């Protein structure tokens, strides 16, 4: 939350053409069966991904 | 002012008018806090009640 | 004339001779700061 909100805070006041297309939160508390991680991550487009 | 008066004429509600403190219309920003940003101006006056 | 419309060489290229500005912390400011195309105009207005 601090990371995301920080990136959005800094990117808020930036005069630059910054664009972040998606923010994806994967749940590791449960084992991966339905492959929700896969489904969430395959939708990704942008060239740079902050993990 | 004439518009507000006419509105108070058409609709029975009276009005107490006052000028905004900052002297700007409205903006969304945070001076001392990177975490959360707040409104300032007449907009902020509207959201603050 | 000096201003041929929203898009003008004098407006597009902020020469040191011709200074264009607006009111800071207003809707105009938000509009110019919103677009990256108008970021040059925002750089020219920010000082004046």
């Amino acid at each position: 939350q601090d990371f995301e909100n920080k990136v959005r805070s800094t990117i808020e006041n930036s005069f630059v053409g910054w664009e972040l297309e998606e923010v994806i939160h994967l749940d590791m508390s449960l084992d991966d069966i339905d492959s929700k991680i896969q489904n969430q991550l395959c939708k990704l487009q942008s060239p740079v991904i902050l993990l | 002012v004439d518009l507000l008066i006419k509105l108070a004429r058409e609709m029975d509600f009276t009005y107490e008018v006052h000028l905004v403190a900052d002297g700007k219309f409205g903006t969304q920003e945070r001076v001392n806090n990177s975490n959360a940003a707040a409104w300032n101006g007449m907009m902020g006056e509207l959201l603050s009640g | 004339e000096r201003i041929t419309g929203i898009n003008d060489p004098r407006l597009r290229n902020p020469s040191d001779k011709f200074i264009y500005a607006t009111v800071k912390q207003s809707s105009v400011d938000i509009y110019f700061r919103r677009q990256v195309e108008l970021s040059t105009m925002y750089r020219h207005m920010e000082k004046h």
